[PDB]
């Protein structure tokens, strides 16, 4: 039983939680993991794109194949001495990590911070003798180049042109199966009330899956510009994007830059909101006093951590921390999606809520902490009616066929997606007047700036939804708005009374 | 199903008067009119959420 | 006396520096601080406005009332073990703080940099002594949970429900009197000599009034938008936003991060500006080279420090460190201020002057010093003349009334604001046109772009002034307003043909 | 002979590169680094500007006099003993440099990884004897005030009013031949295969020429705006941007953030792009755990760095690492220079290719950076199309006279510049409608924001091509031109309209 | 000096390599009719073809 | 009492003519016109500054 692993997941996978062996969980989840149904492969739209070179590294498991050359028969040894100057660092950052040096956490004494290690190894190396990939009284010697590429505690030699794969999250969970289960539960504890989003996300566990079912991913020709966005949805496929290879430390993964490359942007500036509040500008104040190394359960008190970071109030839930950050979730980034707004009072967000206060209340009192989280609440809802207001004006134009260029110069939007007013694609890709200018305007207004109001809101950065992101800009917006609807009106009546002089 | 669409602005309001009686009046958090901050009676807008919620 | 403290403070509060004493320094500080009339409360506006949850934490003299749960009657010793279980951070912070730990500060020896620690105590204990807080050779024991929560050096119980207060500036100013009167006499030094700002304004010291006191802030119905503006307005209220609650640390206070959540944005990018100069790219680099602990004095000797800080550079005067931030302020940040770029000029303005290139000149000769500051004076009255030339523009279509919207569908601010053209409301409301358009290009223009302008040259950051803050935006914002007005023209022109032919 | 010198150098400056001296070397370099017709003095456009006050720090060799005051002479150690009070942190800050502690230089083991820095001293200590500004037998004994500031190894007093400098590249390149040189070649190596940018150009052999010779900066009457753009355009001209003054430390221009007050901003945000990247995440996460003290060759090795870093990509040739930083610039920032994406397919561009491949196999498979780099190319390309789609719509309204205030209020640009259509001037410039607000929109749409978006793919961060930079802001900019010249054209249909109901 | 050739055209030409003249490609950057543009490779190394021969 | 209001571009030439002559003739930092800077005599922009200081006391 891996007591971390909510019941859903079990029960989805149809298992027993105290009959279930390592084997019979990870084969399970491998298989939904793995089925097309279940999100893998090319998706819904897959006829409509081809993938690029790099693609073989962002989806591995549908698209990669080992390189042609060398024509090379190795053993494990030989997977070092080779790549020593192929690829150096790569066999440096594995010499230096935890894989290449198993002995050293069998060492690890009771009174050691960093013992949790070492019952973790065991762990593993339980998971491997249930697998039938370890004996029963054999020792993982390590975890090295072979292991990861080619096949799990390999004893033999390896084709370069046959054998190698690209490390894939299946390929973790052979080993870390609790993480790797953990992670893949938020498919099952991801469960909107009333449908606001799909069932399991948003989440790591769909992160591709969500980017290859959009329209413009698939339908735009500038396949290479699709790609930087399958460059932030990777972690369904690959377990390295917080924990880098090739050192594969989890303390480099507990640090808040490990998630600015992908929780950043226009339309979620979370590494923006959370390093400009007082939380974030402490942890960079104070990254030398705290123990990294700690695991987040013990980062309060044995780390020294004094301030909140990403990973420590996104991956704890109910006093422990897991790979699954999806169950405290309530407005999901974007305020005006379809029932989310409405779904904020309903028992389900504010159980969620209860959860919010208790990672607050490890520091702060719950008086305080429930009255900035109403703050939090209210603000978005504010930025929501604003954004609303002027949305009204601009539908309308759409409804009334009025929008500059919409009956003389808006061609359809590329293959398979349908003709609409302030959608997605509108974003990515352009022509002519479509999307007009102040359907692109009321777009960004939400999708951009309302967006990023409520992650300053969210995250403590009094200037990130007032002057500076969210309520300033979101104000412009409504101005720039309400003027060329004036100026656009009076403009149709100049037009109307030429048409009496005329008739 | 799917959530009877309610606006942010009546969503404010029904928060503002989420613990007080029909008869009194609130300030909107959203709303200007003549040069002035409007005003809700409670009644109007715990009504409208409350006949949405039904239709839910 | 405190030796830190300026003459123009004791005048203030009609004390006589070489016979005052710290319990009368401290009461003639706080019967002012306290005072409505000089700024305290809820303000001239405060019919408009009422306060939210967050409110008591931010104005906690005006707004705060101890919680009716938990009804505890509790020791000090009861303080930190209930808390080890309902805050267990805060107290783990304030067991690593010096408020816990004062006798390894009466143990630190002449050798030791931190020295200086000893005698900042001591000090403290002869504040107390002074008011009968403290016995005359009782030595304080700690700074803990009930002493700043409660009443300092308390020895009896507290009622959880009646007690426990949030602790204000003048809390802290019980024992850290000269830091708190330090901060205050900013209401003293910083007075200008045409009324450019209110006296006393801008600073730290005034921070939550000027908040209070702005239109807008008080008019809008989006109290939770309002109310991150008050999130950076707190000073005044508190003093735990540069050194932090619940660890305190000065080192904390003295690094640049400390000032970024305040001082930053598109009104005033210090943090930005000064980040991207050589200066903060350099305290960037060599952070972990720099011994943090040491006091400012110390920075550049026992330190270590070879590049300025905000801190370093702004609490420096004449040759002394104070918490006074206002007395080599020239510019003020907003350069179109009225009287702000005549006043330059000034004797008054030349002797700020000088004391920044004493600043300077730790570092730099004074040639090089003044060359540069020479550099920021012209370059911010250029950035100021081209917004002046747009704003004409825009000001004589308001006059004219012919703005987009202006008599058809310009609704009026809400009260007790005045309808105007191109006034501060405009950032935080609009309803219909208003504003117009091209009325808050030239707003922003000015109030946005300008200021970050400025602040990239007081900061030395080229990019800053030039191609991405500063000068390249005024240069979108004059050509667009322009263009635009050349486009309205000719459609006045064309509507004035279809008239004729009516 | 100096081994990371390319023979192109000794080529252009007529040198035998098995013969020459120290000496020989240096004096023929700085005979082109001194030479107005290779781009030294005010340029092209001097009688156009006059220098500010800071311009004596700017460009030293043209501008810097001597303060009047004070009227002293001085010694060595009087430059040090009044400056310990007068500059106090300069004296503070050399005192804790290598130039002001050779003597532990010279005491370096052959197990300490500073090693280099001995052999570093000797070849100092040979430049100098060649030059004969230093005995045979005679050691170095410092690098103090008076060394740099009036002549180098300076045994006696100095006039304080006549014989101070700022010491400017050829002052440093005295004893550091080896860098200067390095420095220098960017001169002989940047050519391209068309002309698409000047011979020697874009490099920091030649940024101050660059800055001085266009025409809005020499123009323009905001001379405290303009030299703002000359600050980040001083290498040229000064030694210390990288390893500032006074503790000139390699460690520290080894370090990213030595480059990002300069390349940084609206139109080349690689600072910006580098740090959001995984690789600048990294840098970031583990820059206590690296040793920054080793030289960039030993950095992957000894310094324990995995991950890249500004100087370590741009600094590194087949290999080695040397001041050049020109040799396998392809892109060179501003993806529309006419001639630069048609290059981008030739021998040329390929070799330089291979070479960027090298670079990133420190760490990558040669086929994961071929997939990468494949990706960068196409994705500029495609940023290009769609700023070139927008351009042909607003050039036509030029042609066709019909933008804003065309005809009727677009005054000429100031002396010397000529007017035109979406030039650089009009972005440092503006008068009436000149530029119109369309014509600046797709300026700054290839200037700015395509810009952007090639630097946001060739330093790896995904946001700063798609949604935030690059494609993002293009995409309005394309949608706005759009919108404006659909509204233009209707608006002068419905004037045609008037005019016709005037004939009456 | 180079003969101009657009970035559509140079995508569209990489995309074409080592490729036959009668293979038909997607274009990088050209939507018409709701639908990517194909090109011939035939057509696209023609074009390219006679702007290399009139490069310097 | 308040200063006398003086446009930016004046406060520029003012400064611009600090230890020169009223005879020296500078160019503007600001001003463009038919394709040159304007140049203002020293003596003309002393002139209008003191009149100012003088309307402000
Ligand atoms: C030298 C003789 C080698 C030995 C022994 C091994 N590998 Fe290798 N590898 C080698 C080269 C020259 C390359 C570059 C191929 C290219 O075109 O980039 C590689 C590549 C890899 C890769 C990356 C493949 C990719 O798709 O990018 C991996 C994951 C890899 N090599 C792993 C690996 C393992 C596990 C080995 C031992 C079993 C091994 N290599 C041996 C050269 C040599
Ligand atoms: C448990 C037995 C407690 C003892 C003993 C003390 N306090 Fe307490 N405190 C307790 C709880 C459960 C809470 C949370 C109340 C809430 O609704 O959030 C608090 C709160 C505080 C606060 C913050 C009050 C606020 O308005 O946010 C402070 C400043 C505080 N407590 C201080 C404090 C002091 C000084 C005590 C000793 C005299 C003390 N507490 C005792 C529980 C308990
Ligand atoms: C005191 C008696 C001095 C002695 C001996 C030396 N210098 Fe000096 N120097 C001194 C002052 C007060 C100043 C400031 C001048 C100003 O107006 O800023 C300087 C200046 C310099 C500078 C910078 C000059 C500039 O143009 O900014 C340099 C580079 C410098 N001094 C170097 C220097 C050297 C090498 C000396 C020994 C030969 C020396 N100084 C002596 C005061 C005194
Ligand atoms: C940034 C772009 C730089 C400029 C401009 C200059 N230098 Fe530099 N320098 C830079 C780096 C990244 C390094 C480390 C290089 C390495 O291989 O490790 C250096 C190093 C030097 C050194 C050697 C010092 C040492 O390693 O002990 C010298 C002597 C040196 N640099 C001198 C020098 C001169 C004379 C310059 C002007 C022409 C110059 N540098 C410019 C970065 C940069
Ligand atoms: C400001 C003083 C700079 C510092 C510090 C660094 N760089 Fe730079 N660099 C600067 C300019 C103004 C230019 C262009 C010069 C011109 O021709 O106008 C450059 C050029 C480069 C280039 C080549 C650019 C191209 O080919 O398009 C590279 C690769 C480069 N610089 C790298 C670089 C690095 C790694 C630096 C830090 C160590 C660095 N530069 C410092 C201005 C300045
Ligand atoms: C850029 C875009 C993009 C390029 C085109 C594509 C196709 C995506 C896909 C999505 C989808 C879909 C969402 C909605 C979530 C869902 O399941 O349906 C969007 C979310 C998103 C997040 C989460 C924001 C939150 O909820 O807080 C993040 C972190 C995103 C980041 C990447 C990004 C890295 C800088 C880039 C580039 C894009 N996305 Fe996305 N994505 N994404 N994305
Ligand atoms: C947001 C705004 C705002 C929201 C509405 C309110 C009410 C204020 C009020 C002011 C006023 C007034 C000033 C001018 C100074 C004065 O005394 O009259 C303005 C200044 C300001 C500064 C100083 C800038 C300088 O001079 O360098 C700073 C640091 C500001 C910080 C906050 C900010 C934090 C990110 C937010 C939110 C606002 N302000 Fe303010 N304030 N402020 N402010
Ligand atoms: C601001 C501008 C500016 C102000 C006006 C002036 C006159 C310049 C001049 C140039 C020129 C010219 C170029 C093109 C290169 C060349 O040789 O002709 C431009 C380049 C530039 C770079 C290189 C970009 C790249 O290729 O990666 C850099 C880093 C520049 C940065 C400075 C800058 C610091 C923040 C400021 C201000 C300006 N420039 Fe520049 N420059 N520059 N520049
Ligand atoms: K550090």
């Amino acid at each position: 039983d891996i007591s971390t692993v909510p019941d859903e997941t079990y029960d989805a996978l149809k298992l027993d939680r105290g009959k279930a062996t390592p084997k019979e969980t990870y084969e399970a989840l491998v298989k939904r993991y793995k089925d097309p149904a279940h999100g893998a492969g090319k998706g819904t739209m897959g006829d409509y794109w081809e993938p690029i070179a790099i693609s073989i590294y962002m989806d591995p498991n549908t698209f990669y194949k080992p390189p042609v050359s060398p024509k090379e028969v190795a053993e494990r040894k030989d997977c070092v001495e080779c790549h020593s100057d192929e690829t150096p660092v790569w066999v440096r950052a594995w010499k230096r990590s935890t894989h290449a040096n198993l002995d050293k956490i069998r060492n690890l004494k009771s009174d050691d911070p960093l013992y949790y290690k070492k019952g973790k190894l065991e762990e593993v190396e339980n998971n491997l003798r249930s697998m039938g990939k370890l004996g029963e009284k054999e020792t993982l010697k390590e975890v090295g180049c072979i292991d990861c590429h080619v096949d799990v505690n390999k004893k033999d030699k390896a084709d370069h042109t046959k054998d190698i794969r690209m490390p894939t999250a299946d390929t973790c969970g052979t080993c870390h199966l609790r993480e790797f289960a953990e992670r893949e539960s938020e498919r099952d504890t991801m469960v909107w009330p009333n449908g606001q989003w799909p069932a399991g996300r948003p989440s790591h566990a769909l992160d591709y899956t969500a980017n290859i079912e959009t329209t413009v991913w698939a339908a735009m020709p500038q396949r290479e510009v699709a790609e930087g966005c399958t460059m932030c949805h990777t972690n369904q496929n690959k377990c390295d994007n917080c924990h880098t290879r090739h050192e594969f430390s989890a303390a480099e993964s507990r640090k808040p830059e490990a998630c600015a490359t992908c929780h950043s942007g226009v339309d979620h500036n979370n590494w923006e909101a959370y390093t400009m509040s007082k939380h974030g500008k402490l942890a960079e104040m104070n990254r030398d006093k705290w123990n990294w190394e700690v695991r987040l359960k013990d980062a309060f008190s044995k780390g020294g951590q004094n301030a909140p970071t990403c990973a420590a109030c996104h991956m704890e839930y109910e006093g422990e921390y897991t790979h699954n950050i999806t169950r405290k979730t309530r407005w999901a980034n974007y305020p005006f999606v379809p029932g989310i707004a409405e779904n904020i009072t309903s028992d389900w967000s504010e159980a969620r809520l209860d959860s919010w206060v208790l990672t607050c209340t490890q520091c702060h009192s719950e008086r305080f902490a429930r009255s900035y989280l109403d703050l939090m609440d209210k603000g978005t809802l504010e930025g929501l009616a604003k954004y609303q207001e002027a949305n009204a004006i601009v539908h309308k134009m759409y409804e009334d066929g009025t929008l500059t260029g919409q009956k003389t110069n808006r061609p359809n939007p590329p293959e398979p997606e349908k003709p609409g007013f302030g959608i997605f694609t509108q974003l990515f890709w352009s022509k002519g007047n479509n999307p007009a200018s102040l359907e692109l305007k009321v777009l960004e207004m939400a999708e951009n700036n309302l967006a990023k109001m409520h992650v300053g809101l969210a995250h403590v950065n009094p200037g990130g939804w007032t002057y500076t992101e969210g309520w300033g800009p979101m104000n412009r917006a409504y101005v720039e708005i309400q003027d060329e609807y004036t100026k656009m009106q009076e403009l149709s009546a100049l037009q109307a009374r030429v048409n009496k002089l005329e008739g | 199903s799917s959530l009877a669409p309610i606006s942010a602005k009546d969503m404010l309001d029904y928060l503002a008067c989420k613990d007080k009686k029909p008869t009194d009046v609130v300030k909107s958090h959203t709303e200007v009119e003549n040069g002035k901050i409007v005003r809700v009676k409670c009644g109007d807008i715990v009504a409208l959420v409350q006949k949405a919620r039904e239709q839910s």
